[PDB]
């Protein structure tokens, strides 16, 4: 008996067969035609039957989940579901381990100062109790960042999907490309609004199909010391337009950076942000804001994630 | 005073409730039927238009 | 300038050459006439009160 | 399947001369505003960026187009525009309908540019209706930046003087084409002027040392087809950068620094959206092309 | 998505083995249908004097496929789609050591002929195989091999100028991911890169200071204030004066299409995001995105 339960619910999510018109005989040709036309006429018309049939054509594409292994003290049990994910892969350690970088996690790794960052500095102070735990495990954290070569270590990744913490070892699996179904709900990707930056807001440009994510890796020197900052950008403008709207937002740190570099010059410095493609919001969807424990976060819906490669700008 | 004068143009918006006429049988009405075409599909919502 | 049987058919259809907008600070031009709901007789008559 | 189509409702029966104008249209991407079904003519043409009082910007209205969502025009009735539109990876037929002619063939890339060689022969106005739809045009990638190369050169120039031969025409293979640049607001024309300006003075503090050299071994002494624009007299600034010694282990970073710096430029040299073609038809001047934004 | 290339006569028994190795790659296909010949697969339209330009627009205006089975009397396929997950084997010659979640890249070949192509004798076609490296160490394999080419053209002219002990200790040695790599190297590929990156080399420092004094008004953006102080002080004193005009104009129309044709050649896209990795049975499973 309940074999045959199992037997109804196969066979009720198996694709609609496709039709099989035969072209060669005369009567099965025209009793062939006239299912194709006695059956769009019943998927066209708003009862709910027709409404019920007409969702059975799926042509969904699926996400690919990555299944990482990250240690335990660099990485909180308190994260939030739909965390961004980067991946620094610097050399090859002697067991199968990996580094994943939260942005409140990299916050902590950057240094950067609490006047921009006011309330991701209070979080990411109760998280790690130091600092140091991050900062044993990269060896360069004065050298990749004069030179200016953290960026090409960043691999992004995606939204977070499941996180079993353990003791010494946590298994964290993340969604690379589409929209990452919970492990069963749909995990949108959130940002704290100390990150993101809006393009959009202004003072009639076309209402595109599509609004992407971007996110910026900034080399800049603070207490007379390599630094950086990483900030998240929303907009649907075009790849020329993103760039020549992010060099307006940090024109008050290039400023304050060349009056040093106007005393001295070395081709290791030049270097100076590099812009990323995370993913596409679909348009109008709004980020409803959330709090954490009196964090502020965006959580949006329908995030499926894409990959671009680091491009310079300056 | 300088030596001209000049003429100065504004313009005003009023609120005005309206009342409209219409005689009997000045328009013949054709109505079709409605037809569910879906235009949207995402991993949330399948969107429809009638 | 053309025949006024053909002015009155036109007038209450079109939206005439760029009215001001409805409910702003400083007055702007309107644009794509989504509902605005607008009856200026000044740009017919060519007078001003 | 699914549904992508946006009719266009004409609020006044257009005439019947401008009925054959853009039936001559037929099959050409024009990009409207909005991704829904009925749509207005206010939002159907490029015409709300590209006025005819104001100074039209060739910059901002490419830099508009490729914000927009771009739809293929399928038939023109006296009442009705319908139009297709285009899922960023889709397999749809497109027709070769623009003016000055350019023959594609299969695996090419296209482009599509603001009217940059005529804007009335573009332009097509509906005075029965009060609007005038703004044609783009699409042109292949070889074409498409050598446009945004001569206007780029323009806006230098000009502004120097204030000479119609080197400064407007475009060379295409065996050709040479005016571009129309006479009214222009250069305000933002000038502002990629002023991004170029950036990474142009980066670029020259850090030219490697062995390529100077190499320039020097081949413009007095040998034939390349391409340094036919260098003559004998080598430029004054080479040779003294000339003067010091080459060293590998300060070339390599001279070499990688410059290396990030270039694929900078391809936000500054950038064209609209793709249009991969993988057929085309020229007894019938109907490709089928695959598109892609950014 | 499956592509059979049929092949009238019958492999040899050295010829199976060879192709037994490459059992998964990622091959250029100059169409997209099946029925195509053993003169179709590869890189042998170009590579058979290459030159690098030609071949690195050819794989962007491609596209790619994977073999799955060599079988004697012909070959089968698998046409790789736009954001199609996959399992990609690492057979590639020479060996770079992939890691897994990376974004590998797809380059035109560029070393010597027995790591790169299979010479094929029972048809007469020698099929050419691309360079498959991950993106990090595949454009630092190629900001040193365009150096090395450089010096082996200064040093064939002037030969006391460039010192063999080390040029040959920086350009021929890649490290990446904490392990160094040294390159085999005898460069007619790059004879083109090396023609376009010097004849643009010179126009630079005569072109920012006609741009820099060309941009001056009111209205200057505030940044390039700040950008003016990078650029030596020699550049500082180009007599723009011993040109004409009309000669100007010509090294602007020559200077910036040498900015865009050399700038969107490394910005090409036939990549692929390998999202697991397992470093002894070398396999990858991976999606490919173009562009």
């Amino acid at each position: 008996e309940n074999a045959a339960r199992l037997g109804r619910q196969v066979l009720g999510l198996l694709p609609p067969p496709t039709h099989r018109v035969s072209l060669t005989r005369g009567p099965e040709f025209a009793r062939g035609v006239r299912d194709l036309l006695s059956k769009y006429a019943a998927s066209t018309r708003p009862t709910v039957g027709s409404l019920h049939e007409a969702l059975r054509q799926a042509p969904f594409r699926q996400p690919t989940y990555g299944d990482f292994l990250v240690y335990s003290q660099t990485f909180s049990p308190q994260e939030p579901l739909g965390t961004f994910l980067f991946s620094f892969k610097q050399e090859d350690n002697g067991s199968s381990m990996d580094m994943l970088l939260t942005p409140t996690s990299l916050f902590m790794l950057s240094g950067m100062e609490a006047a921009k960052a006011p309330q991701t500095h209070k979080v990411a102070g109760v998280w790690y109790g130091s600092g140091s735990g991050l900062a044993d495990f990269i060896p360069n954290l004065s050298e990749l960042m004069d030179t200016g070569e953290f960026h090409t270590l960043l691999t992004p990744v995606g939204p977070m999907v499941q996180s079993v913490h353990s003791t010494f070892v946590t298994k964290v699996t993340s969604a690379m490309k589409g929209v990452g179904l919970a492990r069963r709900a749909h995990v949108g990707l959130t940002l704290p609004c100390d990150m993101l930056v809006d393009l959009d807001e202004s003072c009639r440009e076309p209402a595109g199909l599509n609004v992407t994510i971007y996110a910026s890796l900034v080399y800049l020197r603070v207490n007379q010391r390599p630094s950086m900052a990483l900030t998240f950008f929303q907009s649907g403008k075009g790849f020329a337009e993103v760039v020549a709207m992010i060099k307006d937002h940090f024109t008050d740190v290039i400023r304050t950076k060349y009056i040093q570099l106007r005393h001295e010059l070395y081709i290791n410095r030049l270097v100076f942000g590099a812009v990323c493609t995370l993913g596409t919001v679909p348009f109008d969807s709004h980020p409803v804001h959330q709090s954490l424990n009196s964090l502020p976060v965006l959580v949006f819906a329908n995030f499926e994630a894409a990959c671009g490669p680091w491009t310079v700008f300056l | 005073h300088p030596g001209f004068a000049m003429t100065v143009v504004r313009t005003d918006e009023v609120l005005a409730e309206h009342i409209l006429y219409c005689s009997r049988a000045s328009t013949s009405m054709f109505v079709g039927l409605p037809s569910v075409v879906r235009r949207e599909v995402r991993s949330d919502a399948v969107t429809f238009e009638i | 300038n053309r025949g006024l049987y053909t002015l009155v058919n036109e007038y209450s259809a079109r939206l005439a050459g760029a009215p001001a907008t409805s409910t702003t600070d400083l007055q702007y031009v309107v644009v794509n006439g989504t509902d605005v709901f607008l009856d200026q007789p000044c740009h017919m008559l060519q007078e001003a009160y | 399947a699914l549904d992508k189509s946006i009719v266009v409702n004409l609020t006044s029966r257009l005439f019947a001369d401008e009925l054959a104008a853009l039936q001559s249209k037929i099959g050409s991407v024009l990009p409207l505003g909005d991704c829904h079904r009925l749509q207005n003519i206010q939002a159907l043409g490029l015409g709300c960026v590209c006025s005819r009082e104001t100074s039209p910007d060739y910059i901002q209205i490419m830099q508009y187009l490729s914000k927009c969502t771009l739809a293929v025009l399928e038939e023109v009735r006296p009442d009705s525009l319908r139009l297709t539109r285009m899922d960023p990876s889709d397999n749809l037929q497109i027709k070769n309908v623009y003016a000055p002619f350019f023959q594609w063939d299969s695996n090419t890339q296209l482009a599509v540019l603001p009217p940059l060689f005529s804007r009335k022969d573009s332009t097509i106005v509906l005075e029965s209706n009060g609007f005038d739809i703004v044609f783009p045009m699409v042109v292949p990638q070889q074409l498409g930046h050598a446009i945004l190369q001569q206007l780029l050169v323009y806006h230098i120039y000009s502004k120097i003087s204030a000479l119609d031969l080197y400064t407007t025409n475009v060379s295409f293979m065996g050709r040479t084409y005016r571009l129309d640049v006479d009214n222009t607001d250069p305000r933002t024309a000038l502002r990629v002027l002023d991004d170029l300006s950036m990474y142009l003075c980066i670029l020259s503090a850090l030219v490697p040392r062995g390529c100077l050299r190499l320039l020097t071994a081949l413009v007095r002494h040998d034939r390349h087809p391409l340094t036919e624009v260098f003559e004998g007299v080598v430029p004054d600034e080479v040779t003294r950068i000339d003067l010091d010694q080459l060293s590998v282990p300060d070339d390599i970073t001279r070499m990688r620094v410059m290396f990030s710096y270039l694929q900078s430029l391809s936000s500054i040299f950038n064209l609209g959206p793709r249009l991969h073609v993988y057929a085309y038809s020229a007894e019938t001047l109907a490709a089928s092309c695959w598109y892609s934004p950014r």
